[PDB]
């Protein structure tokens, strides 16, 4: 018996990849204008079918963590929310002196001069401002604060019809890259998946949007779901995923609307217009989530053993990421997650309140900040809580007690949260083989 | 966060350090004789005295790190302190003190 | 065993600056952390502030310090304390220590979950630094 | 016939080829994910062009299931063809070869798509 | 073998060939570079897919060196294969000949390429 080098064209060879992906949807309205910041088909609708394909006996490892997606999408988003933001209102005419009164807590009233669509007429304009807008300019004084940008930053404020709102995207791998899935919810993203699938474009990944708490991002089955880059890393980010949904409906109680001035002739800004005033508050009764911790805390264990585990406050740390934080609508929340996150969870026989805000700093960037629109509505946000960025306690604190607090530790694990099935890959058709042949 | 500032020889030596309130891993406290180094007696219970035997713990109140020196018959010995790390990227002491004995 | 020793240091000015360093023995030096203390005159004992093991995992004692700097080096005795702007409030025995640990030092800070972990070894001679 | 399908042992395996081979090209002012779509299309388009090229100098992208008496050798794997195409699979046997393959790429593109006029030259010149 | 190689006559140059064939292929918001790469990458690809596009016409993308029956035209260079391989050389080739080429460059896509399954009709239907 002898041999002979021959070559098989297209055989399913494949590995991991710096590749670029690009977007996919199902058409929202088919033209360019439809007013939104992730997809407003700039992205082209490619098939909204997942012709997606089992890998039958063919085992992977996957790497959740080494993947390319997460610093893809990190560049990708914060792009996407650049290139909605520059066609829109820069408010370089809005660093200025504000005026406000305290009134019934931590809604400011407020009023300032400006231009108008003339560069002449000091206008006086008014406009409402949750306290976290603001700082004092340089002494506790009535007529004396500025936007807490000032210090360091310019704002832009997206025309109201750039609608944050979380429509899907699909990442697709072009053509001779692919993304296979892990077809299996009893996993966690390093090692071995035993059960597979193929696909050209992702399933619908949330561009989500979360800060703490994982929303809106889909669930796991057999059981709670853990996963986390090097889990005695007791600093760096665990992911829960629950096998259950939970839903809040966090509500602006006061009756506040868009005004509007035009601060320059064609700059369109929406000031803040009023209609008694309440703090934001959400409505997740207590028991559903108490037991369902619960089960998290016994996952937990499954790691590190019988300890009595706590889940206590974000704290110390800027506001921005310490509270639980997401859109509804077009304005952003802030919320003290103590509330949910104070609790105790034993071995044996075993609602927020909330605040809005204006300005933020999102993706924690240097410059570049987003002043929201003050939306037209007594606003409600109807969403699903889906999961949970853990941080453990550093101290390691030896074998009593070991416990978490939730965090934004960063951004690119609000993405994993969904992310973790997906490994894009490079296929390479190049199929050496021996054989036996001559030449036709 | 600190212990209080005697003993008749033959009894061994037990203190507090907390001022209290204090727990988790906030734990330490290294003895002296005036004129030598600090010296080594507890952290987290697998560092531990070269000097002591195996005469000395920890335990807590509920509130309270404790120099549990509980067979420390080398009496004579007894100056102390406590030695943390666990705020805001900082050190920080209990205050210590002497027993005498005779 | 182990001996833990620094450079010999003088009667210092107030408002003056000095340097002590690592001249330690009995080991390999090899990153393991700086550490000292104010035992201030008559006093118990107090920090020589958050310390280094690799460079760059330092830090003062709260704002207190600042006048302060501490410095590694390729050359491992450099695991180094520079004094300048000195006060009565700076002075003690410097004592130092081997540290019971080996990693760097960061996360979100304050109160909130930095793991990596400080502690205080077999101790050595140091010299009373007075005004 | 499926895509993927590798866990399919290599004969049977090729019972599917050129559905693959579709997915190496196809799926089956300016803006952000508009550049991404141009680079994207670009880096498919440039690597589907070199394993053309490569089935150029390989010779094969005319008759798809390639043919060259280019040695087996012996230094590379010893499995039989009956493991390889009935009971061994396609991501695994390149798990196995590659440590080889930066050889058999070069080695590969011998005369017969190469050199072989230069021996047409006995066949048809005096 | 090396690149380039044009100053060894034309058959010993011919030692070389695949190796330059690699080098017509690939080296062996907005941003300036960005930009200027995809631009780059585009031109590279076409003008490497316009001589594909030559080797579909003039036959040969299966079998990377060419054999046609066309005439060499002898109002062209008529100098010996002998003098050509084993003396002139592809840059001083290319300067003596370019002059014929577009005729060339036509003239090969003849039938052989251009038109032979309507020959192919006398040899399998009635
Ligand atoms: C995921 O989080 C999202 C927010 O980040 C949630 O998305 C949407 O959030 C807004 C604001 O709370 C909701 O309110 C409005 O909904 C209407 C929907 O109109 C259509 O449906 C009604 C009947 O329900 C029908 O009468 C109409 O004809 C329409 O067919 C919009 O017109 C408003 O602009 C505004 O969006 C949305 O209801 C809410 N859901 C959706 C699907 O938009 C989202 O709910 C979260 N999802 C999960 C699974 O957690
Ligand atoms: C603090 O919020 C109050 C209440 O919205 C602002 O006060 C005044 O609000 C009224 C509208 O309710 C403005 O117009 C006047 O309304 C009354 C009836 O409510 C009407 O009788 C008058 O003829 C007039 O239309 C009024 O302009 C506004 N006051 C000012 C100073 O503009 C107040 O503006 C907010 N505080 C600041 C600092 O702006
Ligand atoms: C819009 O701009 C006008 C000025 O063009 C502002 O009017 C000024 O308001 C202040 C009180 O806020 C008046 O009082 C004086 O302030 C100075 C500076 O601190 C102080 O030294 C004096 O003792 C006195 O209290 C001032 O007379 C008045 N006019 C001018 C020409 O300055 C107006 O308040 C601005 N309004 C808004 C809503 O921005
Ligand atoms: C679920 O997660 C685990 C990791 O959380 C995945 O496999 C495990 O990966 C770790 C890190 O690579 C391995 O740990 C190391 O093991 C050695 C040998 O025992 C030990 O000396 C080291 O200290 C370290 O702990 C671990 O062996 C490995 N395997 C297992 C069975 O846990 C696992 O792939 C994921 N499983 C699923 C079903 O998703
Ligand atoms: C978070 O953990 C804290 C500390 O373990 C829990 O705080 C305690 O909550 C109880 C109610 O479950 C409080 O008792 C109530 O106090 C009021 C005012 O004295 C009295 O009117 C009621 O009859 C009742 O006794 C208790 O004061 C409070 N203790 C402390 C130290 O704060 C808390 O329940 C946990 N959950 C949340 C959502 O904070
Ligand atoms: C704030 O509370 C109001 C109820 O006072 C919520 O409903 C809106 O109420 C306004 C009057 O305050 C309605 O305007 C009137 O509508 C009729 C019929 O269209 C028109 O003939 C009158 O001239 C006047 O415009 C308004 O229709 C009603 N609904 C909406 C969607 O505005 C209101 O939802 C609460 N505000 C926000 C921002 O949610
Ligand atoms: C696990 O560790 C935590 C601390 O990290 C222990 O927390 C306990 O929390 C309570 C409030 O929920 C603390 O406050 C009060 O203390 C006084 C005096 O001890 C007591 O009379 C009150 O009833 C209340 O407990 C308490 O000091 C604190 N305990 C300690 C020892 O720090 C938690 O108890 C630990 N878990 C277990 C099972 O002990
Ligand atoms: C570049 O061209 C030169 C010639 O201009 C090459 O040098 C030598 O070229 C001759 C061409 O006839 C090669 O054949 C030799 O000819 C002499 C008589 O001229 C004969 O005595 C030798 O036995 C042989 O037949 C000769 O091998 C070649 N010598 C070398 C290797 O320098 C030169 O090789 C060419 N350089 C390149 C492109 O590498
Ligand atoms: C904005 O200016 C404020 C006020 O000067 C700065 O906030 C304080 O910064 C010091 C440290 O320099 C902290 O100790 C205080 O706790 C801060 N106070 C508040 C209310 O934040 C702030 O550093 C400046 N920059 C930014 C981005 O806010
Ligand atoms: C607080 O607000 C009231 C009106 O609600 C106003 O009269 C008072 O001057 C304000 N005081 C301060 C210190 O802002
Ligand atoms: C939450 O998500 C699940 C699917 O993951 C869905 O069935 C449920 O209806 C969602 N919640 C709401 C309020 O629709
Ligand atoms: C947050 O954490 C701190 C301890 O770090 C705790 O004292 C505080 O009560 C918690 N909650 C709030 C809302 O501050
Ligand atoms: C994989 O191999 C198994 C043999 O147990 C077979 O039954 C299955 O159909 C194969 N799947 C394919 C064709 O990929």
């Amino acid at each position: 018996e002898n041999l002979w080098v021959t070559v098989y064209y297209g055989v399913p060879v494949w590995r991991d990849a710096d590749t670029t992906l690009f977007c996919a949807s199902d058409a929202k309205a088919y033209e360019t204008e439809k007013h939104n910041v992730w997809a407003t088909h700039a992205c082209v609708p490619t098939d909204p079918n997942p012709q997606e394909i089992h890998l039958d006996n063919v085992t992977e490892k996957f790497n959740m963590w080494k993947n390319n997606m997460v610093e893809q999408m990190h560049t990708d988003i914060i792009s996407l929310w650049d290139q909605s933001l520059k066609p829109c209102v820069k408010l370089t005419p809005l660093c200025v002196t504000l005026h406000c009164t305290n009134v019934t807590e931590g809604l400011k009233n407020c009023s300032f001069n400006m231009t108008t669509e003339l560069r002449d007429k000091r206008q006086k304009v008014y406009s409402l401002f949750y306290r976290l807008d603001i700082v004092p300019i340089n002494e506790n004084q009535g007529s004396e604060y500025r936007l807490i940008n000032c210090n360091t930053s310019a704002c832009t404020q997206a025309c109201p019809k750039v609608s944050f709102e979380p429509i899907p995207i699909h990442y697709c791998a072009p053509a001779g890259f692919a993304i296979l899935k892990c077809k299996d919810e009893g996993f966690n993203g390093t090692g071995l998946c035993k059960n597979v699938s193929t696909v050209q474009c992702t399933h619908g990944i949330k561009p989500v949007v979360s800060t703490q708490l994982l929303l809106n991002g889909s669930l796991a089955e057999k059981n709670i779901t853990i996963r986390s880059e090097n889990i005695t890393n007791n600093a760096k980010i665990i992911i829960v995923q629950l096998v259950q949904p939970v839903t809040i409906k966090c509500i602006r109680p006061n009756n506040n609307t868009r005004k509007s001035i035009r601060i320059g002739p064609g700059q369109a800004f929406y000031a803040t217009g009023d209609i008694d005033i309440r703090q934001a508050h959400c409505n997740v009764s207590r028991s559903r989530w108490n037991k369902t911790l619960q089960e998290v805390a016994e996952k937990l264990r499954t790691y590190f053993g019988n300890k009595t585990i706590i889940f206590a406050n974000s704290s110390g740390g800027d506001l921005e990421i310490t509270t639980h934080s997401f859109n509804c609508g077009g304005e952003f929340f802030y919320c003290n997650t103590s509330g949910l996150f104070n609790s105790t969870w034993y071995v044996n026989s075993t609602t927020l309140p909330c605040r809005i805000k204006q300005i933020i700093n999102m993706w924690q960037r240097a410059g570049q900040c987003m002043y929201a629109p003050p939306i037209p509505g007594v606003i409600k946000c109807e969403s699903n809580i889906t999961g949970l960025l853990l941080t453990r306690d550093g101290g390691k604190d030896n074998n009593v007690n070991e416990t978490f607090r939730p965090g934004g530790g960063d951004m690119r694990d609000n993405w994993r949260s969904e992310l973790y099935k997906y490994k894009v890959v490079k296929i390479e058709p190049l199929g050496v083989a021996p054989t036996r042949c001559k030449r036709r | 966060a600190t212990q209080p500032p005697s003993v008749s020889k033959g009894e061994t030596a037990r203190i507090t350090c907390s001022g209290v309130e204090l727990s988790s891993q906030y734990v330490s406290w290294y003895r002296q004789r005036p004129g030598q180094s600090p010296v080594l007696v507890m952290f987290h219970n697998n560092s531990r005295a070269s000097r002591i035997p195996e005469r000395f713990s920890a335990s807590d109140s509920g509130d309270t790190a404790t120099l549990t020196i509980a067979g420390a018959q080398d009496v004579d010995e007894a100056e102390y302190y406590c030695q943390t790390w666990d705020s805001k990227n900082y050190v920080t002491f209990g205050g210590g003190t002497k027993l005498t004995v005779l | 065993e182990m001996r833990l020793e620094e450079s010999g240091g003088a009667l210092v000015k107030p408002g003056g600056s000095l340097r002590l360093s690592c001249v330690a023995s009995g080991f390999k030096l090899s990153e393991w952390s700086l550490m000292w203390v104010r035992q201030a005159p008559g006093k118990g004992l107090q920090w020589v502030s958050s310390i280094s093991l690799n460079q760059d995992y330092i830090s003062y004692a709260g704002s207190v310090r600042g006048r302060f700097d501490v410095f590694r080096d390729r050359t491992q005795t450099s695991l180094l304390l520079n004094m300048n702007k000195l006060k009565t409030e700076d002075t003690g025995v410097y004592f130092c220590a081997r540290v019971h640990a080996w990693r760097y030092f960061d996360w979100v800070n304050r109160r909130s979950p930095v793991e990596k972990v400080l502690s205080i070894d077999l101790w050595g001679r140091g010299t009373l630094v007075t005004v | 016939g499926f895509l993927g399908a590798a866990g399919s042992t290599m004969g049977a395996a090729s019972n599917t080829l050129t559905v693959q081979a579709r997915q190496l090209l196809s799926g089956i002012k300016l803006t952000v994910w508009g550049i991404k779509q141009l680079q994207a299309r670009v880096l498919a388009v440039e690597r589907y062009l070199e394993v053309q090229q490569l089935l150029g100098i390989w010779g094969c992208s005319g008759k798809l299931i390639c043919c060259t008496n280019v040695p087996w050798n012996s230094s590379w794997s010893n499995k039989s063809l009956d493991e390889i195409w009935n009971n061994m699979t396609w991501l695994q046997w390149d798990k196995e070869i590659n440590n080889y393959t930066q050889l058999i790429y070069r080695l590969i593109e011998e005369s017969q798509f190469q050199q072989e006029i230069n021996e047409v030259e006995l066949l048809a010149l005096d």
